[PDB]
RNA sequence: AGAGUUAAAUUAUAACUAAGCUGUAAAAAGCCCUAGUUAAAAUAAAAUAACCCACGAAAGUGACUCUAAUAAUCCUGACACACGAUAGCUAGGACCCAAACUGGGAUUAGAUACCCCACUAUGCCUAGCCCUAAACCCAAAUAGUUACAUAACAAAACUAUUCGCCAGAGUACUACUCGCAACUGCCUAAAACUCAAAGGACUUGGCGGUGCUUCACAUCCACCUAGAGGAGCCUGUUCUA
């Protein structure tokens, strides 16, 4: 409120398409986890209930990165096989 | 369903077969049709290649049938097409030349124009949410609405005529009043549209 | 995962951002316009 | 980059105190999570309320506006075509990834070893 | 040579799998100690159980 | 390098819609709450030229939350603003709710022009304690 | 532990504008000294950084700056000595927000609740208490080793020196005692009686108003047709006879 207005979280339409613009916007606010925090600060969460969420989210991201990792490392052998019906 | 899935439907139209030589993808299509050894259904007895059959007339006829009588319905439809025709003659010969250019004496195009005009655009479906049934605006496919119009016509004229009043007369009346939009059929259509508007917000209840 | 700095340098960057903000060197709610066109270090692609 | 698994969990060697409390053991499971089927929206709503406007102004004479109606039925036809096409679309997957089956044979080719 | 999917009870249960009575390989030879899921191949364990030497 | 979105308060840039600088273009304040949406188009000098709500639109307690009613307040707002002679609008959306996208398309649909979209959403850096979550 | 500081938000309270605003699955109640926008201190709380893993003995500690400052040439150790989250008590301030309680509104057979609206003690500061937590990482401290080894699961298995603790289940975070700024408290802690079990893990089912996928083809919803339940009568039960 004490900062200069319209410099914060602003995107201006180009070539008159509003929809696509709002899309870029939401993509941003989501990139920074602002949407999350808004839906999250709609209500409270006690600190316990918060650390649970934290750990869960972290374990989940670890498993994710690992999974994606074994997937993409194995991506090479998904081609049509050489030795079939030996 | 004495047929397996193997049996394809009969194409009853004479004009498609009589004139094959100017169409490539269609020559290819009915060639792939009869070359495959396709078992083809016995054509229905109700449908004929006659130049005088309208499947619209066919389905309104059928929908009017009760019990096992195709005869009684074919007759009531004959008498309705007749009442509309001759009544349009009675309106034509009592009129002035301008209106002798205007008036429609064809009961067929008057029928198609009586159903095209009586057809409600959107229609409601109940949805259960939080324990309540809300009626929600639904975009409808052509055939369902066709059915809607026909059914409304039959239902109304079965229902609201007095006991001395014959069926084909009453149906001629409502056909003609539906041509000009002023009969109770389009009133039911309009109540359908009013109830379609009052609740339009709930259309966000629609998931499909 | 974006900046890609060691622990030390990230923490110093952060302490620095806060210290530049409350003393009044740098604005909190946005990047200063002047610096929007600077060189781009980070791996964020906003526009696709 | 993968979040460090060092020193996080609670074990008998650990000098520190627990960071992560795993619900289930962290092991790459042989299978992969199946495709999550997406939900539906309310389609065609725009032409719907456009035509609602059209009727509340015209005293509910359909004859007054031919255009709103036709665009509404063209939209309904676009939605039906969209539903049939989204039904036969099962070849979709993630488009640049593989459908879950092929992933699963792929992984049952190279499992992760808890044992031995 | 058996180079193929190894039916589980081959050596363990010969008489039902192979025939009413049968004589068994006196010597097994492995060109790999693995099967395509990178476990010890069954026939290691099986031969070992069946009193057969292995090279 | 064309249409970089954030036009600066410094005068380095000349871009004019209806001849006016970005700074002279009347704002549209759209509040989208879980229960409502209300649009107010105001001068650059902050004198209100239009106000339209979902509840001032003819809806009621439930359905007024819906997106239909958001584009609906959008149109009548854009018309009452149009009547006082505003061509363009730079938009600011307060709140994340059912009526955001609906009212933002709903303005352009009621014959008004959109140029800028910014988000002013209250974002506590840890100010006030929000009310308890609901199952309890 | 001090001393100072405030970024986003909120609100007093003014000025324009609009008559509605708030709220749920859905509604009422409630407020219209209301809402939007523009202005603005006080109190409170500390987005992002953090996918980090530091500090403290534990409880704890993540807005900013500075001052003070993290015991021990380092094995163990009590009922002694100093600490100890929340809530609670006493006195003096604070009060944007949240909120037990209570009062309305719905939900319901009832609803002392879940859902909404207010609003208080109470969270906040200073001094003094109270000394309890699933105070749990249910894994004692200090040296070690990966040798022997799988009850079961889970955080793989062990030596050595210790200190604390455990003799069926209830009865029992109980009755009596002692001590304590407590006097519905804390600590320490039985027995008569009753039972033949109480318990840890596990297995197969069955079930789940759990999540996910795919279906129902006269079949659940949507949709089609003709009926039943009303009438007379036929016939079968059930009561009375
Ligand atoms: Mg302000
Ligand atoms: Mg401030
Ligand atoms: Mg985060
Ligand atoms: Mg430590
Ligand atoms: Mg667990
Ligand atoms: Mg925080
Ligand atoms: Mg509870
Ligand atoms: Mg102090
Ligand atoms: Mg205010
Ligand atoms: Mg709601
Ligand atoms: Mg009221
Ligand atoms: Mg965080
Ligand atoms: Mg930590
Ligand atoms: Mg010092
Ligand atoms: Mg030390
Ligand atoms: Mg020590
Ligand atoms: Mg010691
Ligand atoms: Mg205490
Ligand atoms: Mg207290
Ligand atoms: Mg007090
Ligand atoms: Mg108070
Ligand atoms: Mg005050
Ligand atoms: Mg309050
Ligand atoms: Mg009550
Ligand atoms: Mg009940
Ligand atoms: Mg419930
Ligand atoms: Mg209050
Ligand atoms: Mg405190
Ligand atoms: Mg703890
Ligand atoms: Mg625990
Ligand atoms: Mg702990
Ligand atoms: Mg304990
Ligand atoms: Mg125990
Ligand atoms: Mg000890
Ligand atoms: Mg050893
Ligand atoms: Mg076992
Ligand atoms: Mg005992
Ligand atoms: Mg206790
Ligand atoms: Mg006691
Ligand atoms: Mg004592
Ligand atoms: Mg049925
Ligand atoms: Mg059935
Ligand atoms: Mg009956
Ligand atoms: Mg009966
Ligand atoms: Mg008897």
């Amino acid at each position: 409120a004490n900062h200069l207005k319209f410099i914060a979280r602003t995107v201006m339409v180009q070539e008159g398409n509003v929809e696509g613009a709002y899309r870029t916007l939401n993509r941003i606010l989501t990139m920074d986890g602002l949407i999350e925090d808004i839906k999250r600060r709609r209500y409270y969460e006690k600190p316990c209930r918060r650390r649970q969420r934290e750990s869960y989210e972290t374990c989940r991201r670890i498993y994710n990165m690992e999974m994606a990792r074994k997937i993409n490392f194995l991506m090479r052998k998904n081609r049509a096989d050489p030795w079939q019906g030996c | 369903s004495r047929y397996g899935p193997e049996y394809k439907d009969p194409q009853i139209d004479k004009e498609y077969y009589r004139k094959p030589l100017a169409e490539q993808t269609e020559e290819e299509k009915y060639e792939r049709d009869f070359k495959k050894t396709q078992l083809i259904k016995a054509a229905p007895a109700t449908k004929t290649s006659s130049v005088f059959e309208d499947p619209v007339i066919s389905k309104f006829t059928n929908m009017m049938m009760k019990g096992g009588n195709k005869v009684l319905a074919r007759s009531l439809m004959t008498q309705t097409l007749e009442a509309v025709k001759r009544k349009q003659f009675a309106k034509y010969h009592a009129a002035s030349a301008e209106e002798q250019a205007t008036i429609e004496r064809n009961p067929y195009t008057i029928f198609h124009q009586a159903l095209k005009n009586c057809e409600p655009v959107i229609g409601l479906v109940p949805i259960l949410k939080g324990g309540h049934f809300y009626q929600v605006p639904v975009p409808l496919a052509d055939r369902r609405r066709r059915f809607l119009a026909m059914k409304w016509m039959i239902a109304e004229c079965r229902e609201k005529k007095h006991r001395r009043v014959l069926m084909p007369e009453k149906l001629s009346q409502e056909l003609l009043e539906a041509f000009h939009n002023q009969g109770p059929v389009i009133k039911r259509k309009h109540d359908m549209h009013k109830m379609a508007e009052a609740n339009r917000a709930l259309a966000h209840y629609r998931w499909w | 995962h974006i900046t890609g700095l060691c622990g030390k340098k990230q923490k110093e960057i952060t302490k620095a951002i806060k210290r530049a903000q409350i003393l009044g060197f740098m604005p909190v709610t946005y990047k200063d316009p002047a610096y929007l066109k600077d060189p781009k270090v980070c791996n964020i692609k906003y526009r696709e | 980059a993968t979040p460090s698994l060092r020193g996080r969990l609670a074990r008998l060697g650990n000098p520190r105190r627990p960071i992560l409390k795993p619900n289930k053991p962290l092991i790459l499971a042989n299978h992969v999570g199946e495709r999550r089927r997406e939900k539906g929206e309310a389609t065609c709503i725009t032409e719907m309320s456009v035509m609602m406007a059209c009727w509340k102004q015209n005293e509910f004479r359909d004859e007054a506006c031919r255009k709103e109606i036709q665009d509404f039925f063209d939209c309904a036809s676009r939605a039906e075509a969209a539903r049939k096409m989204r039904s036969i679309q099962e070849n979709l997957g993630e488009l640049g990834s593989l459908p879950p089956k092929k992933l699963n044979k792929l992984l049952h080719r190279f499992p992760n070893k808890p044992h031995v | 040579a058996h180079t193929r999917y190894f039916k589980g009870g081959l050596l363990t249960n010969a008489p039902l799998l192979l025939g009413p009575g049968v004589r068994l390989p006196d010597l097994i030879i492995f060109l790999h100690t693995l099967n395509n899921v990178f476990e010890p191949h069954v026939a290691v364990r099986d031969a070992a159980k069946m009193n057969i030497p292995t090279v | 390098s064309f249409s970089i979105y954030p036009p600066i308060p410094g005068q380095e840039n000349s871009l004019r819609w209806a001849g006016k600088k970005f700074e002279e273009i009347p704002i549209a304040h759209i509040k989208a709450s879980y229960n409502n949406t209300q649009i107010q188009v105001v001068s650059a000098a902050h004198q209100p030229l239009a106000h339209a709500s979902c509840g001032t639109e003819g809806f009621r307690n439930a359905k007024k939350g819906t997106g239909i009613a958001a584009q609906t307040a959008g149109i009548a707002a854009a018309a009452k603003a149009t009547g006082k002679g505003v061509t363009h609008v730079r938009v600011v959306v307060k709140g994340l709710g059912p009526g955001r996208l609906s009212a933002i398309k709903g303005l352009t649909m009621g014959g008004l022009e959109v140029i800028s979209i910014t988000d002013n959403t209250p974002i506590p850096h840890n100010g006030c304690r929000p009310r308890k979550a609901r199952r309890l």
